[PDB]
C-alpha cells in the first residue's frame, strides 16, 4: 500500500572507510594505434564502489585524467533483479571484465 | 404481390418470433443455412417464398421482418443462436435501455430516438415490396416495453398509411394472476390509446395454454418452447391460406371485413381443437365432427369466459388438411340445431368457412403429433366483458389511493390519461351491454 | 537537408546535456563507446538530424558544451558519454563564475564567446543547412545566463533565418538559493525575450511535486528529474526524425502556435507517467490517454491553470493512432468546457500523430499550450525585485563591475509591459 | 498469331491481334469479349440453342469462330498448369490415359526401337522436338492430337534448369564498387577484421548485414539480399574471412552489360513458327521407351 | 486517344496517389513487379491499359503521373516501399524543406525554383502524348503544404494551355473539426485565386467518410487505409468508361459542358451509393431501384449539406456494372416524381446517364463487395452556400483581431489581398443567391 525507504549497513559504509585498490588493466582497441593504454583501477571498500583512472603518459600522445566517477556499476553477472556490482572476489589476473 | 411484414416489439415477442420462424423454415425446408439442396427453386424473389421469405439473388430466404428491443441480453441471445445467417443484421434493432414497466418511459424518453431507425427499415420494406397486404405485430399488454413504444410505433404507421390492414396478437393479461402491479395501468392505457387505430386484437392467455397442456398433451410441466410453439402453429394456421392454395379461398381482408361488426368492437378469440400427442393420435382417430364439437367445448377455448355465460354473434373456421364439404356443412347445421348455444337475432348467418387441402406440419421432437385434420377457429361473441369488468374494479382502487403515480408524474406525466382512460373503457362496456341486449 | 545542434550552457545546461544525449543514444542502440549497433532501420536512416557519421560507424554528437569551471565539465566528461563528446567542442576557461549575471555578461564571456562563435559556425558551415539550435541554459543560473543572453545576441544577426530555440529553468517560486537570482531573472528576460522565438519554461517543484506525486518514490535525484526532461524534450524532437502523417517542422509549430510577435513562453506536459503499480493497473485507451493528458496535476511548467484559461494548444502523440479519436476526444474537451479556453480564436487546438513508439510502452504523447499562466510567475519576480531594490542593497558588487540602474528600470518596464499586454489581450 | 483468350468467367472468347513490322494488319481487337454462337445450329429455333464449351479448345485443334475457320497450335505456361490441375472436364492433359493408348499396341516395339535407334547417330541422349513429333504421329497414324503429345514431353523433358552463377555478381560488385569511388576497401574490411567481437569460427550473418547498414556500404538492399543468398549455410553463418577476401577486389576481370531488347519474346522475334517458340526444347527417349516397353535391357 | 494526364502535389496527393495506383495496377493484372509471366496483353502499346501506361520497348507499365512534393520524407517512405521499382525514377520530384502552412511560404519563398523542373517533366511527358484529355490534379486546401504550390502550377498551365482541360479534387476542411487555426487563411487566399481558373473542383470530407464508415460498412476505427481505397474507388468510377466501352459513354468534356451552370460556380458533391461490407453484400439485395434511393439518401453524402436547406439544378448517373435503360429511367421517373427533391425551373430534366458494363473489383485485403451494381453520383445543388457563410463568419472575427499575421507580414505578405478575399467570398455568396431567386 505504502512504501518505505531501503535499508543500508553502518557497518559496511564505516567500519572499512576509503579502503582502496589499484590494479593495471589492458584493452583491444579498434584503432592499431592504442595497444598499450595502461589504464588503472581503483576500488573502495565502502560500496563495492569502482572508480577507473588514466595517468598521464609522457610525449606519447593520449591525454591522461579520469574516464570514469565512481560507480556502482551493475556486475555483467547480475541480473535486472540481483544488483551484484562485480563483487571483488572475483579480481584476479588477467580478468574478464565488460562495462558499458 | 401477396405479402406481409412482421414487427416484433419486444421481451414479449422475442421468444415466440424464434419458435415461428423455425416452424415456417423447417415447413418450407429452409436449411437453418438459408439456401435450398440441389432442388431448383432459388429464383427472382418469386416462388411460395415470395409472401415470407425475400429470397433474392444471393440466394438465400430473408425473412421480411424487423424485432426492436430495448434491453440487449435476449437479442444478443438470439443472434447467438442458430439462425443468424438466415435473418438480416439491421434489422434487429437493439436498445441500452429498459422501458422499466412504465408506458410513459417506454412512450416518451426513449422510444421517440428509435422511432426514426424503425421507419427506415418499414420504407425501405415498403420500397420494394408491390402488394403490402398488412403487418403481423407482437407484443403483449403485460409487458415492461411492449406497451408505450408500440403504441407509438402504431400511431405513426398509423398516420402515415390508413391505406393497409392491421393485425395484433396478445398475450393477455392473466386475469387473476398479476406477475407485475403497474399491469392494470399501462395495460389500460395501452387500450385507450389503441382502440381508435387497430384493425384487429386478438388475445390469448398463459394460464389456459398451461390447462390445455396438462389436460390433453398429457404434460404436467410444459415449457415456453412449448408455449411459443403453439402460437407459432396458429398463426402459421392463420397464414396457410396466403401460402398454400385450396378449394374456397379467404384473406386476412376477409376476416376485418367480415367479423367486426360496428366500429370500436374488434377483439373476438381464437382456438385450435386437434391439441393431442403422439399415441393419442396413433391409437385414436380425429374427424370433422368432434373436431367441431371439441373447438366449441367450453374449456378448449384459452381464455376464462363461459359461452353460455354470454352469446355467440361471429365465427370463421380454418380446416387445413383434407376433408370433404359434406360433413363439414352437416355438421355446421347440427350445432345450428343445438340448443345449449347461443346466437343472436343480428346473426342468422355467421359462419365463414374456409378450406385448405395441404396438411398443417409437424416440428421434430416436439409434442405434437402427425395432424390429417385441423382447424383454426375465430369467434366474437359478448362473453369477454367480463375481463374487463375485473380490470375496471380491479384499476379503481389503485386509483382511489393515488398508488405509484409518482414515478410516472415525476418522469412528466399528468392525471389526464389517468382519467380518460376509465370512461373510454367504460364506454367499451357500455357498448357491450347495449349490443347484447336486444 | 534539416539538422539541429545542440548548444549546452551553464553548471545544469551540464546537467540535462548528459542526460538528453544519453537518452537519445540508448533510443537509437548507439553503444557508450559509439560504434552503432543498427536494430531499427529507420533511426539508422534518419541519423544525420542530429549525428554526422565517422569511420567505422561511430557517430560524433554536434553538440557543443560551455561552461567556466574545468570541474564540471570533467565531470560530465567522466560521464559514461563524455568519450562519446568532442575534445573538439570541449571549449572552456579559467575564471570562476562568482554565480555573477554580471561578470558573464561583461567580464568573463568576453575572451570566450569569441572561440565558442568560431566552433558554432564552424559547424554550421561543416553541416548543410540547419532548422536553428536548441539551447539548454538557466535564466537564474548566473553565468548560463550572462552567456546565453551574448550567444543569442550575436547569433541574431548571424543568422536572421533560422529557430533559435531555447530551454529555461524557472527559479522555484519558494526558494532561489541564491539570492541575486531574481535579480538576475530581471537582466536576463530582457534580452531573453527580445532575441528568441520559442522559450521552455520549467520549474524544479512542480517536477517534485510529480515525484511525491505518481514516482512516489521518496528519494530522488536531480538525475531522476533529468530523466523525465530528457524524456519531455525527445517527445517534441520525435517527429522529425520518424516517418508517417505528422508535421513535424518546429516553424510549423510556430506559425500554428504564435499569435502575436513577442508571444514566446511556453509550457509542457507529458503523458503516462507509470506508477508504482499502474504496470498492470493501467489500460492504455485514448479515453484515458488524453484524460491524464489534459490534466491539472501532471501539469509541471508553473503553476495551476486553473486560474486563467488556454490561448492555445497543440499535441503530438507517439504510436500507432488514428485520426477518428483524437478527433472526438477533441470534441468532447471543447464541448466540457466551452469557456475554458479563449473565444479570441475557436478550435484553438492542434493535432500530431508520429507513427513511432517508444522503445518499450506502446503509447505516449507530448503536450504543448500557450496560455495566460505566467502572469504569477512575473508578478512574483515583480514584488521581490521591487522590493529589494527600494533599499538597493547587494549592489556595490555590481557597481565594481560596471553596472548602472537605468537598465533596471527599463527591464522592469518591458517586463510590466508584457504583463499588460496578456492581461488587456486574453481580459 | 492471334490472341483468343478463353474468359472462364463469362464463357466469351476474346479475339485479338498484335501489329507485326511492315506488314498488312495495323488491326487488333476483333470481338468485344462476347459469347458466340455454336456454328452448329440454325435460324428458326425451338430449344436452347448451344453455344462454345470449355471442352473443345484443346490443343492443336479446329474451331470456327462465327464464320473464319481459326486454327490453334500452341499454348503458354500458365494455361497447361491449369489445363492439368483438374481434369474432370479435361481428361486431355491426363497422360495416363496416353500411357494405355501406346501400352495397347505391342508389336510395334522394336520397329520403334530400331526407328529410334537410327533417328540418332550418335547417341548424344537428347533429340529435336520436330523429330520427336513426326515419329509419334507416325507411330499413332496420325490419331494422336497436339495436347497430348505436348503434355509427355514436358514430363519426359530434359532437366535444363539453371540461374546465373556468382560470376556475373561478382563482377557486377566489382564494377559498382569502382563506380561508388569507396573502390578501397581498405577503409571497410581492416575496419571489419578488427570488429569481430566475440568469434571462435564464424558468425551470424545478421550481424555482418546490421555492420553493412550502419557502414553506410554502397550498394542496394537488393543485391545484398542476392550476395547473401550466394554466400549462405544451412545456419547463415559464412566464413567472414574469405567472404571479405572475395568481395574485396584486389584481383579481378571487368565485364560489362547488353540491351534489355524484346527478342526472345513472343509477340517479338525468335521463332514465331508452326514450333512456335518452342514448348520443351529437347528431350530424351530412353526413359519414355523404358516405361513403354524397354524389357530385356538393364534391369528390365 | 483515350489518355490522361496525373498531378500529385503535395503530402496527401502523393499518397493517395499510392493507394490509387495500387488500385490501377490490379484491374489490369500489373504486378507490383510489372511484368507478367509468358502470356501477352502487349502489343504498340495501344490497348486498353494504354489510357493510362505506356509499356514501352523494356515492357514496364509506366504511370502516366507526377509526384511532387517539399518534405523528402514521404517520398522516400515510397522511395523504400513496394512500389518504387515500378514508378519512375526521377519523376518522383522531392524537395528539401516545409511550407509550413503559410500560402506565400509555397507561393514566394520554395515553388519558383521547382516549377521548372516540374514544368520540364511535364512537357516531356506531354511529347510522348497524343490525345490528353488532360490532368486530374490532387492538392488540399488545408494542405499542411500543398495549396500554395498548386496555386501557382495551376494557374502557369492553365495561362500556356487554354484549351485542354483541368479538373480538382480537394478533401476540404471540415465545418467544425480543426486542424489548423490557420486553414482559413490559406483556404480563402486559394478559393480566390482559383476560382477564375478551375474548371470543376470536388470537394469532399474526411468525418463524412467516418460516418459512413461506421454507420454501414461498421468500421469502428478505420484508417485512410480504408478511406483513402473509398476515394480511389471513386476516382476509378468515374475513369471506367474512359478504360472500357458499351452501349453509351461519357466524357470530361461533358462533365465541363454539362454539370456547370455558369462561370465562376463550379462547385459540385460525389457520392457513392452501394458502400457496403461483406456480409451485407454477401446476403442481401441490391439493384438499381434501392440503389438510387440509398444514393439519394441526404445523409450518404461527403459533405454536410442539408438537400431541403439546398436546391438541384445538375446530377450525373455512373451506372457501372449489369444495369438497362428500362429500370434506369423507371428509377429516375419515379424519383423526378417523389416531392422531397425539389428541382429548381431551370432544366425541366435534371439528369445525365452513363453507362458501363464492366463491373467494379475488389481489392485484397479490403473492405468493398463483391457488387455487380454500383453507380457514381455527381450532383450539383445550392445547399453548400451555408459552408461559405460559415467559413466567412469562421474567418472575419479572427481577421478583425489579426492573429499570426506578423508571420506573414515577415515573410513579406500585405494585406490587399486579404481584404479583395472577402468580398470575392461574398461575390460568390450572392452569386448563389441569386441564381437560387426565382
Ligand atoms: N409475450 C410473452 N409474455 C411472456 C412470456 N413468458 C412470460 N410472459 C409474460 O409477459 C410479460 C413480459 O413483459 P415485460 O417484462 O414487461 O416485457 P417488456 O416490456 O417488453 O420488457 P422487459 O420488462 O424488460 O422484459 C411478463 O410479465 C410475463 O408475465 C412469453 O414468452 N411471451
Ligand atoms: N546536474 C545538476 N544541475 C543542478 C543541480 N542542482 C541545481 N542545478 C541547477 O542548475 C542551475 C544552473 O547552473 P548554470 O546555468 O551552470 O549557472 P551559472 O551561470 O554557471 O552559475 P550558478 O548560477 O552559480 O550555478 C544552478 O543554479 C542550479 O540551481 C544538480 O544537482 N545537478
Ligand atoms: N492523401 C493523404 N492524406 C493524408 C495522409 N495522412 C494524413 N492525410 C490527410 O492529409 C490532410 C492534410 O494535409 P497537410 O497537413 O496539409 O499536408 P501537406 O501540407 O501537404 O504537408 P506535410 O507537412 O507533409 O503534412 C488531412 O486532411 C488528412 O486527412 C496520407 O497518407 N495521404
Amino acid at each position: 500500500l505504502i512504501p518505505k525507504a531501503p535499508r543500508k549497513d553502518v557497518v559496511k559504509m564505516l567500519m572499512n572507510d576509503n579502503k582502496v585498490l589499484r590494479y593495471l588493466a589492458a584493452l583491444e582497441s579498434p584503432i592499431p594505434e592504442d595497444k598499450d593504454r595502461r589504464f588503472v583501477f581503483s576500488y573502495f571498500l565502502a560500496t563495492d564502489m569502482i572508480s577507473i583512472f588514466e595517468p598521464p603518459v609522457r610525449n606519447s600522445g593520449i591525454i591522461g585524467g579520469k574516464f570514469l566517477g565512481r560507480t556502482k556499476v551493475v556486475k555483467s553477472f547480475s541480473p535486472v533483479d540481483n544488483p551484484i556490482y562485480y563483487s571483488p572476489s572475483d579480481f584476479f589476473i588477467g580478468a574478464v571484465i565488460e562495462v558499458f | 404481390m401477396r405479402e406481409c411484414i412482421s414487427i416484433h416489439v419486444g421481451q414479449a415477442g422475442v421468444q415466440i418470433g424464434n419458435a415461428c420462424w423455425e416452424l415456417y423454415c423447417l415447413e418450407h425446408g429452409i436449411q437453418p443455412d438459408g439456401q435450398m439442396p440441389s432442388d431448383k427453386t432459388i429464383g427472382g424473389g418469386d416462388d411460395s417464398f415470395n409472401t415470407f421469405f425475400s429470397e433474392t439473388g444471393a440466394g438465400k430466404h430473408v425473412p421480411r421482418a424487423v424485432f426492436v428491443d430495448l434491453e440487449p441480453t435476449v437479442v444478443d441471445e438470439v443472434r447467438t443462436g442458430t439462425y443468424r445467417q438466415l435473418f438480416h443484421p439491421e434489422q434487429l434493432i437493439t436498445g441500452k435501455e429498459d422501458a422499466a414497466n412504465n408506458y410513459a418511459r417506454g412512450h416518451y424518453t426513449i422510444g421517440k430516438e428509435i422511432v426514426d431507425l424503425v421507419l427506415d427499415r418499414i420504407r425501405k420494406l415498403a420500397d420494394l415490396c408491390t402488394g403490402l397486404q398488412g403487418f403481423l405485430i407482437f407484443h403483449s399488454f403485460g409487458g415492461g416495453t411492449g406497451s408505450g413504444f408500440a403504441s407509438l410505433l402504431m400511431e405513426r404507421l398509423s398516420v402515415d398509411y390508413g391505406k393497409k390492414s392491421k393485425l395484433e396478437f396478445a398475450i393477455y393479461p392473466a386475469p387473476q394472476v398479476s406477475t407485475a402491479v403497474v399491469e392494470p395501468y399501462n395495460s389500460i392505457l395501452t387500450t385507450h390509446t389503441t382502440l381508435e387505430h387497430s384493425d384487429c386484437a386478438f388475445m390469448v392467455d398463459n394460464e389456459a395454454i398451461y390447462d390445455i397442456c396438462r389436460r390433453n398433451l398429457d404434460i404436467e410441466r410444459p415449457t415456453y418452447t412449448n408455449l411459443n410453439r403453439l402460437i407459432g402453429q396458429i398463426v402459421s394456421s392463420i397464414t396457410a391460406s396466403l401460402r398454400f392454395d385450396g378449394a374456397l379461398n379467404v384473406d386476412l381482408t376477409e376476416f376485418q371485413t367480415n367479423l367486426v361488426p360496428y366500429p370500436r368492437i374488434h377483439f373476438p378469440l381464437a382456438t385450435y381443437a386437434p391439441v393431442i400427442s403422439a399415441e393419442k393420435a396413433y391409437h385414436e382417430q380425429l374427424s370433422v365432427a368432434e373436431i367441431t364439437n371439441a373447438c366449441f367445448e367450453p374449456a378448449n377455448q384459452m381464455v376464462k369466459c363461459d359461452p353460455r355465460h354470454g352469446k355467440y354473434m361471429a365465427c370463421c373456421m380454418l380446416y387445413r388438411g383434407d376433408v370433404v364439404p359434406k360433413d363439414v356443412n352437416a355438421a355446421i347445421a347440427t350445432i345450428k340445431t343445438k340448443r345449449t348455444i347461443q346466437f343472436v337475432d343480428w346473426c342468422p348467418t355467421g359462419f365463414k368457412v374456409g378450406i385448405n387441402y395441404q396438411p398443417p406440419t409437424v416440428v421434430p421432437g416436439g409434442d405434437l403429433a402427425k395432424v390429417q385434420r385441423a382447424v383454426c377457429m375465430l369467434s366474437n361473441t359478448t362473453a369477454i366483458a367480463e375481463a374487463w369488468a375485473r380490470l375496471d374494479h380491479k384499476f379503481d382502487l389503485m386509483y382511489a389511493k393515488r398508488a405509484f403515480v409518482h414515478w410516472y408524474v415525476g418522469e412528466g406525466m399528468e392525471e389526464g390519461e389517468f382519467s380518460e382512460a376509465r370512461e373510454d373503457l367504460a364506454a367499451l362496456e357500455k357498448d357491450y351491454e347495449e349490443v347484447g341486449v336486444d | 537537408m534539416r539538422e539541429i545542434v545542440h548548444l549546452q550552457a551553464g553548471q545544469c545546461g551540464n546537467q540535462i546535456g548528459a542526460k538528453f544525449w544519453e537518452v537519445i543514444s540508448d533510443e537509437h542502440g548507439i553503444d557508450p563507446t559509439g560504434t552503432y549497433h543498427g536494430d531499427s532501420d529507420l533511426q539508422l536512416e534518419r541519423i544525420n538530424v542530429y549525428y554526422n557519421e565517422a569511420t567505422g560507424g561511430k557517430y560524433v554528437p554536434r553538440a557543443v558544451l560551455v561552461d567556466l569551471e574545468p570541474g564540471t565539465m570533467d565531470s560530465v566528461r567522466s560521464g559514461p558519454f563524455g568519450q562519446i563528446f568532442r575534445p573538439d567542442n570541449f571549449v572552456f576557461g579559467q575564471s570562476g563564475a562568482g554565480n555573477n549575471w554580471a561578470k558573464g555578461h561583461y567580464t568573463e564571456g568576453a575572451e570566450l564567446v569569441d572561440s565558442v562563435l568560431d566552433v558554432v559556425r564552424k559547424e554550421a558551415e561543416s553541416c548543410d543547412c540547419l532548422q536553428g539550435f536548441q539551447l539548454t541554459h538557466s535564466l537564474g543560473g548566473g553565468t548560463g545566463s550572462g552567456m546565453g543572453t551574448l550567444l543569442i545576441s550575436k547569433i541574431r544577426e548571424e543568422y536572421p533565418d533560422r529557430i533559435m530555440n531555447t530551454f529555461s529553468v524557472v527559479p522555484s517560486p519558494k526558494v532561489s538559493d541564491t539570492v541575486v537570482e531574481p535579480y538576475n531573472a530581471t537582466l536576463s528576460v530582457h534580452q531573453l525575450v527580445e532575441n528568441t522565438d520559442e522559450t521552455y519554461c520549467i520549474d524544479n517543484e512542480a517536477l517534485y511535486d510529480i515525484c511525491f506525486r505518481t514516482l512516489k518514490l521518496t528519494t530522488p535525484t536531480y538525475g531522476d528529474l533529468n530523466h523525465l526532461v530528457s524524456a519531455t524534450m525527445s517527445g517534441v524532437t520525435t517527429c522529425l526524425r520518424f516517418p508517417g502523417q505528422l508535421n513535424a517542422d518546429l516553424r510549423k509549430l510556430a506559425v500554428n502556435m504564435v499569435p502575436f510577435p513577442r508571444l514566446h513562453f511556453f509550457m509542457p506536459g507529458f503523458a503516462p507517467l507509470t506508477s508504482r503499480g499502474s504496470q498492470q493497473y493501467r489500460a492504455l485507451t485514448v479515453p484515458e490517454l488524453t484524460q491524464q493528458m489534459f490534466d491539472a496535476k501532471n501539469m509541471m511548467a508553473a503553476c495551476d491553470p486553473r486560474h486563467g484559461r488556454y490561448l492555445t494548444v497543440a499535441a503530438v502523440f507517439r504510436g500507432r493512432m488514428s485520426m477518428k479519436e483524437v478527433d472526438e476526444q477533441m470534441l468532447n474537451v471543447q464541448n466540457k468546457n466551452s469557456s475554458y479556453f479563449v473565444e479570441w480564436i475557436p478550435n484553438n487546438v492542434k493535432t500530431a500523430v508520429c507513427d513511432i513508439p517508444p522503445r518499450g510502452l506502446k503509447m505516449s504523447a507530448t503536450f504543448i499550450g500557450n496560455s495566460t499562466a505566467i502572469q504569477e510567475l512575473f508578478k512574483r519576480i515583480s514584488e521581490q525585485f521591487t522590493a529589494m531594490f527600494r533599499r538597493k542593497a547587494f549592489l556595490h558588487w555590481y557597481t565594481g563591475e560596471g553596472m548602472d540602474e537605468m537598465e533596471f528600470t527599463e527591464a522592469e518596464s518591458n517586463m510590466n509591459d508584457l504583463v499588460s499586454e496578456y492581461q488587456q489581450y486574453q481580459d | 498469331i492471334f490472341v483468343i483468350a478463353f474468359y472462364l468467367s463469362d464463357d466469351t472468347i476474346s479475339v485479338f491481334e498484335p501489329i507485326e513490322n511492315n506488314s498488312g494488319n495495323a488491326g487488333g481487337m476483333f470481338l468485344k469479349r462476347s459469347r458466340v454462337k455454336k456454328p452448329g445450329q440454325e435460324v428458326f429455333k425451338s430449344e436452347f440453342s448451344e453455344y462454345i464449351k470449355a471442352e473443345e479448345l484443346y490443343i492443336g485443334a479446329t474451331v470456327n469462330i462465327n464464320g473464319y475457320l481459326f486454327i490453334l497450335l500452341n499454348a503458354d505456361e500458365y494455361t497447361l498448369n491449369y489445363m492439368e490441375n483438374n481434369t474432370d472436364k479435361f481428361p486431355y492433359s491426363n497422360f495416363e490415359l496416353a500411357i494405355q493408348k501406346l501400352k495397347q499396341e505391342k508389336s510395334k516395339s522394336r520397329e520403334i526401337t530400331q526407328v529410334f535407334a537410327a533417328a540418332d547417330y550418335n547417341h548424344t541422349k537428347v533429340v529435336p522436338y520436330n523429330t520427336f513429333r513426326d515419329i509419334l504421329m507416325s507411330i499413332t497414324m496420325g490419331k494422336l492430337i497436339d495436347q497430348e503429345l505436348i503434355t509427355i514431353a514436358r514430363h519426359y523433358r530434359v532437366p535444363e534448369i539453371m540461374d546465373p552463377d556468382l560470376a556475373y555478381l561478382i563482377a557486377r560488385a566489382h564494377e559498382k564498387f569502382k563506380k561508388n569511388i569507396f573502390e578501397n576497401f581498405d577503409m571497410f574490411i581492416y575496419n571489419c577484421v578488427y570488429e569481430d567481437r566475440e568469434k571462435k569460427g564464424v558468425l551470424p550473418t545478421k550481424d555482418i548485414r546490421r555492420m553493412c547498414k550502419s557502414s553506410r556500404l554502397p550498394l542496394d538492399d537488393d543485391f545484398l539480399d542476392c550476395l547473401l543468398s550466394r554466400f549462405e549455410d544451412k545456419d547463415h553463418q559464412i566464413n567472414y574471412e574469405i567472404f571479405f577476401s572475395v568481395l574485396n577486389w584486389r584481383m579481378n576481370p571487368t565485364p560489362d552489360l547488353q540491351a534489355p531488347p524484346y527478342l526472345k519474346e513472343k509477340c517479338e522475334d525468335v521463332w514465331v513458327g508452326m514450333p512456335s517458340p518452342i514448348p520443351v526444347k529437347y528431350v530424351r527417349y530412353l526413359d519414355f521407351l523404358i516405361d513403354v516397353y524397354g524389357l530385356e535391357d538393364n534391369m528390365l
